[PDB]
């Protein structure tokens, strides 16, 4: 059952490739009977069907509560708003790549470039007081010490209650400003803090993971690294190809079937939880090619729970990847590829442990 | 007329002693690799001072009375020395600048010393007098300096939610719920009565060294085992062991160690602010008769519960009430202190000035009044089982040398291993040569 997260490096491990040969939807009895959705069309079905089920945490919410919170937050990612945010993100990307260059090579790209960049973009998008960003990261990070995590939770909730009061009086820009503007007392400080914390934490983890592993992925295809510098209009396609190839969100939470459904010839009884492997559906048809048009992938999910931050993620990844490849043509890894350590299969996102880069 | 606190009162007095005695300061040295915007660093330093009134607070007065004079951000910004150096001479410069005394009557209680090494590498030292900053304030200092620098390096004023409480509010709160000192059966009166019944060079240097102290998991497990057996913690197990060692070394039937507690974690408003929030707790244990380690573990456990039920009276005020002839060369009530910490995230790993590769520069042990400060890490497996006890015996140089401290550390490790493997051992039949 751990096979869904076994990888070579960025590539599918052999055991997972043998499993995907066994059709795009397999049943597996353990203890209970689980299901693996491994195909693009099969994963779309099990996510787009109304026959499955799973504060401020949209991903663990279900209708009608999921609808109530998704409605208030969704217009924050509008096409016009993301376009208005581009020059700010571009300046943020340029600054971090200035720090990267001035500090000089080598650089630990993940914690010194990618992480700070993702969190700075996420905080400008949220409308967080721009210099309380470090404090909100620190108070909501998952660094252990359960008493400390509870105390940090108490301190962050107190800050958010003061910020929500300030915002509900006279709001401002950012997702938090709009949610406080269009909705007052319709959303609580708890839900406001939950939405904000999901953005600057797990969403930042995925963004920084795409930035780091995406950089490595471009580095290991140098002709496409140069091609993106040569034809920067390929950025949108390159990002769609990168997120498809990386699949940092490898597997999804189980979609327990509320009815007895037959996606294919195999019957799924009510209660047989089906696990979506976006990594398999994206990588089992395949090579990296940023010139591909109309990328066919499920890297941002599907159905009512499809990624709410995909507009910002795509936007930020395009600006970062295209700016990076043109600013560092001689960019390379500072260590041999074998020394590149990847997170052990832990079911919660896929990422590098670190990315030593030089130029 | 803004009052000071009991701790500030004691810190102010001990600050008038001179260069020979190392200043009682907290300090942090940061290695900053990259292009540093010196004028932004100066602005960010002033911004931290503007954010925390106590960092721009001055302490004029005399032996009978000290006052908190809060300056504005500009007049009262911290001084910033720029001292070009080579790595060669950084150890001596950091020690000297960290020890330079403060004139708290006409100076803000912190300062910064920048040491340019190259155009892309500097070392920054921040010193703050303990009248204004405790151990936890150093983390707050660096984090707020990082937040202010990131904004200043972009030609912008720091945009942060201000402090809900200032330390002036804490000083008045202490002057309030404490004013009932002379009133039968009052809250603090009950506590003042509790501690009464419960309880060398003429000029100190306060220089501290440290020797390592390691206990293998085997003996660590047996102490945790005996601690659980008596309803105590690992702190209680080491407290009892240390109380036996000091009892035999000094030949005394009544040993009193202390422990430093941080700011009140319940009062959540104190979380993001700089201040002398260190609370000290005496833990007097009576070893009368000839108690066994299990029995001493009980006495240690019982005094820790009663003491934590009586921690609203500040240690410095209690000192004034039970010390007849106070000494600047021997710490009041206790001279040995014990810290037992569970493993946790290190704040130094998460210090980052935007635009600069930030990493901490080690400094010598902090100046202290204690003779011995045993700081131990209580390592555990994911299940909570003992996984070694690792730490340092911080010793006063005016009182021990490295050999005398190593002999002490080894003597305690032996005692720890003995009482763990035989918790019924009496105080008299314990092995301390
Ligand atoms: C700024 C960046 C991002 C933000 C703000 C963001 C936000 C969110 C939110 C709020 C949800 C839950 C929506 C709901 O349940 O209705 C979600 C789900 C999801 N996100 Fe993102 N996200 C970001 C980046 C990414 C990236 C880079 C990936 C790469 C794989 C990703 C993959 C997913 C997936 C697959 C889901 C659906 C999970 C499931 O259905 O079980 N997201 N995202």
């Amino acid at each position: 059952h751990r096979v869904l997260h076994l990888r070579d490096r960025l590539d599918l491990a052999a055991e997972l490739k043998l499993l995907c040969e066994r059709g795009p939807l397999v049943r597996i009895p353990l203890s209970a009977v689980h299901w693996f959705a491994l195909g693009y069309d099969v994963v779309r079905e099990v996510l787009g069907s109304e026959k499955f089920d799973k504060p401020g945490n949209l991903l663990q919410l279900d209708p009608p509560e999921h609808t109530r919170l998704r409605r208030m937050v969704a217009p924050a990612y509008s096409v016009r708003r993301m376009q208005a945010l581009e020059p700010r993100v571009q300046a943020i990307v340029d600054d971090h790549l200035d720090t990267m260059a001035s500090t000089g090579p080598p650089v630990e790209f993940l914690r010194e470039v990618a992480g700070p960049m993702a969190a700075r973009v996420a905080c400008e998008f949220l409308g967080i007081p721009l210099d309380d960003r470090g404090e909100l990261i620190r108070l909501t990070a998952h660094r252990g010490g359960k008493r400390r995590r509870v105390l940090n939770g108490h301190a962050y909730l107190a800050y958010m209650r003061e910020l929500a009061a300030r915002l509900r009086r006279d709001p401002g820009d950012g997702m938090l400003g709009m949610v406080a503007r269009d909705h007052g007392a319709d959303i609580s400080d708890e839900e406001l803090a939950g939405l904000c914390a999901v953005v600057m934490n797990s969403s930042v983890e995925q963004t920084e993971s795409c930035l780091a592993a995406g950089t490595l992925l471009l580095l290991e295809h140098p002709e496409q690294f140069a091609l993106l510098r040569e034809r920067p209009e390929l950025g949108e396609q390159a990002v769609e190809e990168i997120v498809r190839y990386l699949s940092v969100f490898e597997g999804l939470d189980p979609r327990t079937a509320t009815e007895d459904v037959e996606i294919g010839g195999q019957v799924i009884k009510k209660g047989e939880a089906v696990f979506c492997s976006l990594l398999a559906a994206n990588r089992a048809d395949d090579g990296f090619d940023i010139t591909r048009k109309e990328s066919r992938h499920v890297a941002f999910g599907h159905g009512i729970h499809h990624c709410l931050g995909a507009p910002l993620a795509r936007m930020e990844l395009r600006i970062a990847f295209t700016t990076l490849v043109s600013r560092f043509p001689s960019l390379r890894t500072a260590v041999p590829a074998e020394e590149i350590r990847f997170r052990p299969p832990s079911s919660n996102v896929f990422t590098l442990l670190e990315l030593p880069l030089t130029w | 007329p803004l009052p000071v606190t009991a701790r500030q009162r004691r810190m102010w007095l001990l600050s008038r002693i001179g260069d020979e005695a190392e200043g009682l300061h907290v300090r942090v040295a940061l290695r900053l690799r990259g292009r540093l915007d010196r004028d932004a660093l100066a602005g960010a330093l002033a911004d931290v001072g503007g954010r925390h009134e106590i960092l721009r607070t001055r302490f004029p007065g005399s032996r009978r009375d000290v006052r908190q004079e809060i300056l504005d951000a500009e007049t009262g910004r911290p001084p910033l020395e720029i001292c070009p150096a080579t790595e060669d001479e950084l150890p001596g410069l950091l020690a000297d600048r960290a020890g330079r005394p403060f004139d708290l009557t006409g100076e803000v209680p912190w300062r910064a010393h920048l040491f340019p090494l190259t155009d892309r590498e500097q070392v920054l030292l921040v010193v703050a007098h303990r009248i204004a900053a405790d151990e936890e304030s150093v983390d707050v200092l660096v984090r707020d300096l990082a937040a202010a620098y990131g904004a200043r390096r972009e030609g912008r004023i720091p945009e942060r939610a201000p402090l809900a409480l200032q330390f002036a509010d804490y000083a008045l709160w202490e002057r309030e719920l404490l004013a009932g000192a002379d009133e039968r059966d009052s809250l603090i009166w009950d506590q003042i009565e509790f501690w009464r019944d419960r309880l060398r060079p003429v000029l100190p240097s306060r220089r501290a060294g440290s020797v390592p102290l390691r206990l293998p998991a085997d003996s660590h497990a047996r102490l945790l085992e005996a601690a659980r057996s008596a309803g105590g913690t690992m702190f209680t197990a080491v407290h009892a062991a240390l109380a036996m060692l000091l009892s035999r070394l000094d030949g005394r039937t009544s040993v009193t160690i202390g422990t430093r507690l941080p700011r009140d974690e319940e009062q959540t408003g104190l979380v993001p602010m700089v201040g002398p929030f260190s609370r000290w707790l005496a833990l007097p244990v009576d070893l009368s008769g000839d108690p066994a380690f299990t029995e001493i573990l009980g006495r240690a456990r019982d005094v820790s519960e009663d003491a934590h039920r009586h921690q609203d009276l500040p240690f410095e005020r209690l000192a004034e009430l039970v010390v007849p002839v106070p000494s600047i060369t021997r710490h009041p009530i206790f001279q040995v202190a014990l810290q037992l910490d569970e493993d946790d995230v290190r704040p130094e790993e998460s210090w980052a000035l935007p635009g600069l590769r930030t990493s901490p520069v080690p400094m010598p042990e902090e100046a202290m009044e204690l003779d011995l400060w045993l700081k131990l890490l209580d390592h555990r497996t994911d299940e909570g089982d003992a996984d070694g006890l690792v730490g340092s015996l911080v010793y006063a140089e005016d009182r021990f040398d490295r050999a005398g401290a190593e002999a002490l550390a080894q003597r305690l490790v032996a005692l720890l291993e003995q009482v763990g493997a035989a918790p019924e051992v009496r105080l008299s039949q314990v092995d301390v040569p």
